[PDB]
């Protein structure tokens, strides 16, 4: 019975893996946009300050 | 195909009508152009081309007053000539470096001096230069207080110096690695892997050292006691001691006969057994 | 054929070792990231609120 | 290197600007000021970055600003901790003070924390690191975060067994024994902390823990399943039959099936010493 | 404390002020009309008491004051602000009762289901629910509550949190011995669990109660509801809870109670058992 259990459970672990790896990726990706953004909207506020002198 | 040629005739026509524009407050719309022009040529599948308009556009907005823009147009640039003139892609993706830490930002400095170390590894021969970038890259983590990438730069770059016969870096890396993983709470039970690494680099130095290495990393750690890499530290040394074929090369077989050994692990065994 | 089912065993629970400390690794990696964003988008809404505040304190002092 | 003496003397130049400007005179200063700053970063000696974070911080402050100057304040923290562990441990219970009148008790916790792990680690203080952490899991408490009270309380708990009075640690124990009953995730860790209230309650006599662990076993039935039960029962006789052979007979086949950190084995010696 | 009192000192002085200067706003405004700012300092200086109390650990203060702040600034026509502020005065009095939070929780539901905001409705749905749950036993309240927190999900578009309501509502409903839909929910979250690999596994679980709470009724009607499920999932066999509940059918059979409880004690000892579990074997005993 335990031979056959933990053959089941590898499969379980594959599954896991399916996923884990690329969630991980799109966090790099939408991080790097956050920083952009931050700067975006920084730079406005200069340029908000630029008309103003 | 018919689809390339039009793609690299548009591209062209774009490039021209660009430059007719910028001939003729312009210097926004001949950054905007610029970039728009190198987009239709990296969608156009022209590398060097598409290379030649991105630098050329990086190097207008670093003309235009921006910084993190000027950063992302170098390290696309280094990113697309990936595929071409490594030497050029490194200096742009070093000048983005420097431009990121000029305002602190380290985290993104290490990840592009990883990046270089690796393109660099690839691609070229020459693998002593990414040492460096490496190094500088486990530098900045740890000013930023990284321990997972600091662990990581660590650990290739000791396994780089040991394939390199520098053993006294490695071992000592993979000593702190190994002694850092225990006092943390997790990792501590694969640690005992790690000091094995470590004692491998002792075990090419001398014989008569290693009874002594050998219980002070005992004494050490004395749960080490139960750990399969025991097992093989002394397998290996019984089979030194005595001049025979027969102990080695069942001692080998045995150990792989659970997991694959490492490139790396099985020539330094090679080449101890040879001696 | 004991020793055959032995060794699968023992195949089976180093593969599992292997994947765990990779993708536990690769979790914690995550987690730090998950952390410096929570932390970044903090100080961005933060930024923005008092900015956008501030504009409209001045706008309508103006008006 | 050439590096090194050129950034330090380009964060010297930055400093002079910004004093004369502060003289003569508003943001620029400070912006010149945290220039100067990660330009001294940038040459890797950690040592002189910290005053110039510093005096952008207070100049920051000083124009009211909350939100920007606990960062500024929180980074020359960060900085000082390498260079100057004092330094380090005076910006970070400024930004704590400051972050926690803004309201923001994540980050004054976490602090708390780093400066107990510090003083820890560094320095030479238990009492204040305790209290640290006592005033983190009040905090996180308000968060009602339940993974961190939780850390918090196991930490408290055993720091007040090995030096302080067991009562509180006794009822830490049950109180999450009780509430991770009902859990079925968490009970397989619930009986631990019930094994580690009886360890507690032999610090005074062996009737009163014998009485405890009847009723961890009673109030918990798989603390009964488990081994531990078997264990404990053992202990109990040895102890009360006046044996130590049987004593060490079973300490030594713990260790051999169980490796052991040098807690269990601290608690064991400690009760094996009055057995007389 | 020394420390404690002298904080509950400054929050007390703090309160003053602050009544002071709500009380002036109005001479302020009609003499001079100098606007709104006296009510949004006033609202500031409340949030800033309710984090003194907090320092003084006083829940029914910071509630007090968090409520002042939400009304003051709902007067400003702020109707988000008064919202954020109604939702953590709710969350203040979570602490001590949640007596307030349940009009606070209502209130700000209204204001966000007004302009759109669906997931932080739904979100306080949940906690009202959470709520009764916690302070009552009426099941019935905290069952249409989670219904509500779904289907504003659902509006959103924001799954993967309704479908855990519905989860927790069938296991409610299973114990308030109501038949039909608890089965069609339970069939329903397995048919769908089937399809996605990960949660196929958690569709035995939800069959097997199923097949349970059918099993009340007759053992007849429980042979076929056990034969259609395997029959759609035939691998349900695999699993422990198919062999307990063919073992508990073949005893009954004969009605052989020992060997029921043997199967049972068996049962626990293999995975110990839930509270639901042990109910629904001593209902089924019953018979």
């Amino acid at each position: 019975q335990v031979s056959g259990i933990i053959g089941n459970l590898r499969h379980m672990a594959l599954d896991m893996g399916n996923e884990i790896d690329t969630q991980n990726r799109q966090i790099d990706r939408i991080m790097e946009k956050a920083d952009s953004n931050k700067t975006r909207i920084d730079e406005a506020n200069q340029r908000a300050t630029k008309m103003l002198g | 195909g018919m689809d390339t040629s039009g793609k690299q005739a548009e591209a062209m026509a774009l490039l021209a009508e660009a430059e007719r524009k910028v001939k003729n407050s312009k210097i926004e719309e001949a950054c905007e152009i610029y970039a728009r022009a190198a987009n239709m040529f990296k969608m156009a599948k022209n590398w060097s081309a598409a290379g030649n308009a991105f630098c050329q556009a990086a190097q207008l907005h670093l003309q235009l007053q921006s910084k993190h823009d000027a950063a992302t147009c170098f390290v696309d640039a280094g990113n697309a000539f990936k595929k071409a003139d490594p030497q050029e892609a490194i200096n742009c993706l070093m000048r983005a470096i420097e431009i990121y830490t000029d305002m602190g930002r380290f985290t993104i400095a290490a990840k592009h001096h990883i990046s270089i170390a690796e393109i660099y590894e690839t691609e070229l021969v020459d693998v002593e230069k990414a040492i460096a970038h490496y190094e500088q890259s486990a530098d900045y983590y740890k000013g930023e207080e990284s321990n997972s990438s600091a662990n990581k730069c660590l650990l290739k770059v000791a396994g780089y110096a040991a394939q390199l016969e520098q053993y006294q870096k490695a071992i000592d890396i993979y000593e702190q690695v190994g002694t850092s993983a225990m006092d943390s709470p997790l990792l501590k039970y694969s640690a005992k892997d790690y000091f094995f690494k470590a004692a491998l680099c002792h075990f090419c130095i001398d014989m008569l050292n290693a009874k002594l290495a050998v219980q002070k990393y005992e004494e050490l750690f004395p749960a080490f006691s139960d750990s399969r890499e025991c097992k093989l530290m002394k397998k290996l040394l019984e089979a030194h001691e005595e001049q025979n074929v027969d102990s080695y090369t069942e001692s080998v077989k045995e150990y792989d006969s659970i997991s694959r050994l490492d490139q790396w692990l099985t020539t330094m065994l090679l080449r101890i057994k040879k001696t | 054929t004991r020793h055959s089912e032995i060794i699968k065993l023992e195949n089976s629970i180093r593969e599992l070792h292997d994947m765990f400390m990779d993708m536990a690794m690769l979790v914690e990696s995550q987690g730090e990231m998950i952390d410096r964003i929570e932390y970044n988008v903090e100080h961005a809404v933060d930024y923005v609120e008092r900015a956008v505040s501030d504009t409209k304190k001045a706008v309508k002092y103006q008006s």
